[PDB]
């Protein structure tokens, strides 16, 4: 898929709850001194936008591919499809923003984990979580893709259950 | 409180330039970089100079309170009483400064963990003590540490 | 140019005698904005902003601040060019047909160029008004044999993604049922933050005759006005009657932020430079006009159709 | 360039069409100024 | 300054395109008085006089005269400073993104600084209006995840020591019960000698829809207006509908002697001098605003809440 | 000092902010003058 996604016959119809857009600005709270890196991504394997990515050093360049929490390099916050370039916030930096999830029913304050597809899921799935992820809001569906506001702050000392 | 405002009748002699920085009112850190991340958060209680954890629930936005362990989120380095806010350095950012210790047993070269009250106690590891625990007043002990994360 | 183009001189002289189109009464002055185009398509981009989180309190030192995001939406509009041809008397032949206080062949229905152009322009303006009100182009009272038009070319009645209500044939004369459907459509209306705006209602003569009936010492028109005032923040509600409609009721706000008319600046009739001439006294002229340019937001127009069968 | 201006003298058909469009716009503005509801 | 600060020049040039806040319609011109304070607290002292005894008759010789006493009252108001950050294109880079009839990246949702500031200011003004009307700060439709605010920072709907009325969930659709509660609140209202003043009522869209129903050829709105005129010395009574309210009715006078808005003169959005810059074409800018400053005398606001569950 | 005046040339950012505040106050006054309930 894509982020921008088209001519319309008519325009689409308060200030509240207007941020529920797939192409919304990922950082709920931004900050200067946040490190952002550029990498290449596979244009036919998996679309890394708003997903946890890992570094795959290929024979021609270092790419980023959707990955699990065990081998996560960071979070892909934006993509330039013209150059097929992914922008990554390293895991060493804090993040507070909207990410792609696969569970349409997640409550606030729950512990979360990133799966092999770079997707937010409930931490009770069984895999030992290695990152501190907490749900700051209930998951919402855009009609279909599920998004959720999360706070990610570093790695977890001892893997939980 | 960080700055207990009390009126005095006589000026206090303050001329010596040594042993003048180890005090409860000295906010911030001993060494600070321009590229350090600081976040302002609503707080409950008084988590000043302590490890802070983010507590999430009329529904209100999540706040921060004194704590540690698996729920540790950051360190409170400054506080604003009027706005009821706290400046927090996240756990992903290293910090060097004086923090509240549980007791005087902490010495140099000691690995320290933030307890459930946000105080540093001897042994995941969180900090390495740089100086001995010093009693500012009553049971308040301040120890210089260099926070590096969680093991 | 006027020393050489008699037809252009006559058009400039008689251009003031053409009456203003009646479609201007259906829009506010701010809703209409001309564009420079004759035939083709044009893309309009609308920008919006939203808050991502609660505002950040500025106290002591802080580097993390809440953000404000932006978004865009693109809408395509189509414009079509249409032409008409009319016959008239040659300029040099007028003196041979200037009769007593009138010029032209009564037997052969031949007219001077100025009068012919004025009448043709009036007819074309009427056709343009019909197209704007209905969204279809037809010269028949039945409304059939419609000229095929391009997509993204709609009127106020056939605009997609609006609140459509249908009154069954069994209740074609039940004003209570008609008003129930109107209330349902008004409830389904979505104005958002632009609800404080005047409203416009367009009805057919049969609907007006039913409306002026007593409410079952109040009238259905008064009840409808009160209902619309209940939603438009107690602002002006205008009611108009049009013979171009048939058992249709149109309700829409007169706000430029929801509905915008962006016609081509050549939409109104304009003479063509080409003039057909021969050895006889009869000449031909062409008039051009442009159709298209209505834009509206989703769920802001209420269209009620009273089925007759 | 408007046909309502007696001082205006067009040079070519393009200027004539521009003047016609300007005159139509001015007439619409005048109608909206004089309109009463 | 304008020779060096392109952002300041653009802000000055486009500052006039931001529409006025809608909160101005809820207050009289004399009720609003700006103050000079960004963040902190301000103490306002109100003085009053009273008669100690009956006046003394001046006749022949007398030295003992009746006295007039004085009293004071101190009220503390809190003002909070908040900030927002938004991204925008760079001035030296706008030339490479100036497309036909528009400027900015459609794909990247990047806008010129002027348009971005205008949209952000509009959003912040909407948030300020919501805070003024309600007294809470939130960006969700459910009204949750509210930002905790300082004490002595109240809106019209959450001002303490006022008349509060509750309509039971079983009587949520009974306009007679709602009007009985309104009459009880009006009776409990205390205006003293300042009763001769215009009154303002703010209602939700549902209450607005219910008001136009026939009274049980008279309307509930007319009956309410007559009742309010019975108490306000038959002054003007204004009715407003706001989408920011939900099943709430606000009634309060427009007298500056009872309710006063003393906002900071920096309350409306103001650009910040700090602009984040790097080697790329994207820059960040900050907007500041101030909240707080509503003062009201005791028992002069009627707040009716219709419970839904 | 307001941004409405063409002769007004701000010297610094403090003067610019003061002019913005004065412009906002003048706009509020104009809105109240033009408002007819």
């Amino acid at each position: 898929y894509s982020k921008s996604m088209i001519e319309n016959k008519v325009f689409s119809s308060c200030f509240k709850s207007k941020n529920e857009r797939v192409d919304a600005y990922s950082f709920a709270c931004s900050s200067y001194t946040d490190k952002i890196e550029e990498y290449l991504y596979d244009p036919a394997n998996s679309f890394p936008y708003k997903r946890g990515v890992k570094l795959v050093p290929k024979e021609n360049s270092i790419y980023v591919e959707v990955g699990a929490d065990t081998d996560m390099y960071g979070i892909c916050v934006d993509v330039c499809e013209f150059s097929c370039t992914a922008y990554v916030l390293p895991i060493t930096n804090n993040f507070e923003g909207y990410l792609v999830t696969r569970n349409p029913s997640i409550k606030i304050g729950e512990i979360l984990d990133i799966n092999n597809n770079g997707v937010i899921i409930k931490a009770g799935g069984g895999p030992p979580t290695a990152i501190n992820i907490y749900a700051l809001s209930d998951s919402f569906t855009i009609n279909s893709i599920n998004l959720i506001k999360v706070a990610i702050f570093g790695n977890r000392g001892l893997e939980k259950t | 409180m960080k700055n207990p405002q009390h009126d005095a009748s006589l000026l206090s002699n303050s001329n010596e330039f040594r042993d003048k920085n180890v005090e409860f009112f000295a906010s911030g850190g001993t060494r600070t970089s321009k590229f350090d991340k600081l976040e302002n958060h609503p707080f409950l209680g008084y988590p000043y100079k302590r490890g802070v954890k983010r507590v999430i629930q009329s529904h209100y936005e999540p706040h921060v309170e004194a704590g540690g362990g698996e729920d540790l989120y950051g360190i409170c380095i400054d506080i604003d009483e009027f706005s009821k806010t706290a400046t927090i350095v996240p756990i992903t950012n290293n910090f060097e400064g004086y923090l509240v210790a549980k007791d005087s047993t902490v010495k140099v070269k000691d690995k320290l963990i933030f307890n459930k009250d946000g105080a540093l106690e001897k042994v995941t590891i969180n900090a390495t003590a740089l100086t001995d625990a010093k009693q500012i007043s009553n049971e308040v002990y301040l120890v210089k540490v260099a926070v590096f994360g969680n093991k | 140019l006027f020393d050489e183009n008699y037809y252009a001189k006559a058009v400039a002289n008689i251009i003031g005698e053409v009456k203003d189109p009646i479609m201007y009464k259906w829009f506010s002055p701010d809703q209409i904005e001309d564009v420079d185009l004759q035939m083709g398509y044009q893309k309009t981009v609308k920008w919006d902003a939203f808050l991502n989180a609660n505002p950040t309190t500025i106290a002591n030192e802080v580097n993390t601040i809440s953000t404000i995001g932006f978004s865009s939406e693109v809408v395509r509009l189509n414009y079509l060019k249409l032409q008409y041809k009319f016959r008239h008397l040659k300029q040099t032949s007028e003196k041979f047909y200037t009769s007593d206080s009138y010029i032209g062949d009564i037997n052969n229905n031949l007219l001077p160029f100025a009068q012919a152009y004025k009448l043709a322009s009036s007819e074309i303006i009427k056709l343009i008004n019909h197209f704007v009100l209905t969204g279809t182009v037809s010269i028949q009272k039945d409304g059939k044999n419609q000229k095929r038009l391009l997509p993204n070319m709609y009127g106020l009645l056939n605009m997609p993604e609006q609140i459509k209500e249908e009154v069954a044939s069994g209740d074609k004369d039940k004003m209570d049922k008609i008003f129930e459907k109107i209330e349902a459509g008004l409830s389904k209306l979505e104005l958002g933050d632009e609800f404080s705006t005047p409203m416009m209602v367009i009805v057919d003569p049969a609907t007006s005759l039913k409306l002026v009936k007593p409410y079952a010492c109040e009238k259905w028109e008064d009840v409808l006005i009160q209902t619309i005032k209940a939603i438009n923040n107690r602002e002006d509600v205008y009611i108009e009657t049009s013979n171009l409609l048939k058992h249709k009721i149109l309700i829409y706000p007169l706000n430029s932020e929801l509905i915008k008319f962006k016609p081509s600046k050549y939409m109104l009739p304009t003479p063509n430079e080409q003039v057909d001439k021969d050895s006889t006294d009869v000449a031909h002229s062409y008039i051009d006009f442009v159709l298209g340019g209505l834009l509206a937001t989703r769920k802001t127009i209420l269209q009620v159709n009273i089925k007759q069968s | 360039a408007s046909l309502l201006d007696s001082n205006f003298v067009p040079i070519n058909f393009t200027e004539f069409v521009q003047a016609i469009s300007n005159t139509y716009k001015q007439r619409r503005i005048q109608f909206y100024e004089n309109l009463k509801r």
